[PDB]
């Protein structure tokens, strides 16, 4: 259906991160399910756990009688529109060393598959890690010694989440935390590796480290560089799409040339487990700054085991 | 109590849109011919052919 | 008594290709049939009629769309059968061109 | 142009124009010589005059 | 496609309503030109009876 | 008697409403429709989102 | 979604010209001449105007 398909000449370069953490790579972890939905939001309501339900009782004082009663809360899944700035197809003028021009659309559709895909990906971690500073599942290892640790710093993470550990099934990562654990792992301060196992993935525990970089488990630079890994459990962040592509080609010939120009517009939805973004304290259509705000997610589960995900901070 | 549930207020697109306010269904045979519909096709903004008196 | 239709090209608007069991069937297909409705008054407006035809767990279903004072109606889902019964796994319809059906 | 917006095009009120032209020209060269100028435009309007 | 669907439709209904507006409009002004003119209201109150048709 | 609220027989207000019948003929008004049929749909870029025109 | 029984493929509706054109072209000379302007390019637009 494409009018060029893409030769060897044509080899744009694709992308430089790895954009394939969805369902099997990521064990659904992080889903990217399709489903259009109408609006702005996209919530549910489903019944809270009674505090009280089992109390003490004395059965030889009558006593008073306390009184009781049952709640709804709110699951919610905030849309986030994104877009193509207009593209400037060149006018048939890049032809002396190129072989043709026209083939811009094609170059387009590629690159534009791939960031869109990275685009999600990215909106669904700064999202996830704002849900997940909001919650108070933060750990932080930036004072104590190097600053990362080879399994005793995941350790901490599966502490605080408490008795229910078992659940968290995936690591995603910056390269950058994986390359220092590799570096401890290849420099056994206590031996318990040897040759044929320095290269595991895991964390001692049977959850593999999926490895990203994604500027949003990433910020500052030198003694203000902080890699923040953030584990999942299963169907932690859900990535909806609208499946409502659109697009356009205008040739606005007025203006000193024809000036061929790409639009485009997608829409999906975004939700993180356990939690519910303040559409009144963010906005209807966040940017991925307004996303990766913390305090315009609210925790909805009332337990942190029932939240999914923490996030491990180390430098 | 009523207040604690999330009451959700039903909507749907029915998507029935207006047509128009006078009815215009009166051409051909509607007023005995009295009004005539065509599609044919002319030049120009004027078509006369003339006749004898 | 049954009878067979000429859509004309212009007349589909939509159909779908969804395989089952890896078996290229089409589910959806929607066509526009055209009539003058049997009144009394002149009626210098064409009368337009949809008719959706669907495929579920191969199962054939259709139903028919009219409009009226830009009103939309929808008539229940009727399930045609065959003399025995068993209803049907295809929708009958076939979409003929120069170069395959 | 979108043929799937409504529009009525069925009544001999369509084709009256080359039903009466296909007349005509069955007829012969009296009848097309008589309607001369919807087949035969004149060559200067201004000269028509 | 709904949107040019709507617009259809009313563009539909909006066409014949010019069409036969513009045409009855040139008919009473051809016939007023035309001198077939006959007014009631100078006859007594005006409103429409038989006699008027007569 | 055919019923039209076409706004060319009406041509008036309050007390100097005058309201204008009609007697036709058989093929007294004549309409055409030169089936010249143009529409076009123009899109805009250069905005946060695509703005069409019909 | 939201029930769009008026709905055409993009890929047919990308075909529809093409149709259009085929059917014209069926239909003989008069449906070209009212849509001469799509065929023949004028010589000169600034006239056109």
């Amino acid at each position: 259906q494409v009018f060029n398909d893409w030769a060897y000449k044509t080899m744009s370069e694709v992308l430089d991160q790895q954009v394939e953490l969805f369902n099997g790579a990521t064990r659904g972890a992080i889903i990217l399910r399709s489903a259009g939905n109408t609006g702005d939001l996209s919530e549910a309501a489903f019944w809270a756990k009674i505090q009280g339900l089992v109390r003490p009782r004395d059965p030889y004082s009558n006593a008073d009688v306390a009184a009781k009663d049952l709640r709804q809360l709110v699951d919610n899944t905030i849309k986030v529109a994104s877009g193509t700035p207009p593209i400037n197809i060149p006018p048939s003028m890049l032809r002396w060393i190129q072989k043709n021009p026209q083939e811009a659309g094609a170059v387009i559709g590629q690159q534009l598959a791939g960031d869109t895909m990275q685009d999600m990906l990215n909106n669904g971690l700064a999202a996830g890690k704002a849900a997940f500073t909001a919650g108070g599942a933060v750990h932080d290892i930036s004072a104590a010694g190097t600053g990362l640790m080879t399994q005793r710093a995941f350790n901490a993470a599966q502490r605080i989440f408490g008795d229910r550990s078992t659940d968290i099934q995936v690591w995603v990562s910056h390269s950058s935390p994986l390359f220092d654990l590799y570096d401890n792992a290849l420099a056994n301060a206590e031996q318990l590796y040897v040759f044929g196992t320095v290269n595991v993935r895991a964390d001692a525990f049977g959850r593999p480290i999926i490895i990203t970089d994604s500027p949003a488990l990433v910020s500052g630079a030198a003694e203000t560089l902080r890699h923040s890994t953030l584990g999942l459990t299963t169907g932690a962040i859900l990535i909806e799409q609208n499946q409502d592509f659109d697009s356009t080609v205008v040739d606005g010939t007025g203006k000193q040339n024809i000036t061929r120009q790409y639009q485009a517009e997608w829409s999906y939805n975004l939700g993180v487990n356990g939690y519910a973004y303040d559409i009144a304290t963010g906005g209807k259509a966040p940017n991925p700054t307004a996303l990766a705000t913390a305090a315009n997610w609210d925790k909805i589960s009332t337990s942190i085991k029932d939240t999914g995900g923490v996030v491990l901070v180390t430098k | 109590a009523l207040s604690d549930l999330q009451v959700f207020n039903d909507w749907a697109y029915k998507t029935m849109s207006e047509v128009l306010d006078q009815q215009v269904e009166l051409f051909n045979g509607a007023t005995r011919g009295a009004i005539i519909l065509r599609s044919a096709g002319n030049t120009g903004d004027l078509s006369e052919a003339a006749f004898w008196a | 008594r049954p009878y067979i239709k000429f859509i004309a090209a212009e007349d589909i608007l939509n159909w779908r290709e969804r395989w089952v069991n890896g078996a290229k069937r089409t589910t959806l297909l929607v066509f526009r049939e055209e009539s003058d409705a049997d009144d009394d008054g002149y009626q210098i407006y064409k009368e337009e009629v949809w008719r959706e035809l669907r495929l579920v767990d191969g199962t054939y279903w259709q139903r028919t769309w009219r409009e009226n004072d830009g009103q939309l109606y929808v008539d229940d889902w009727i399930s045609p059968t065959k003399a025995d019964g068993s209803q049907f796994d295809e929708i009958p319809f076939v979409i003929f061109g120069s170069k395959n059906n | 142009d979108s043929n799937n917006i409504k529009y009525v095009r069925e009544d001999a009120k369509k084709m009256h124009k080359l039903w009466a032209h296909i007349r005509m020209a069955m007829e012969g060269s009296r009848a097309i010589k008589d309607n001369a100028k919807e087949f035969v435009p004149h060559p200067d309007n201004t000269k028509a005059t």
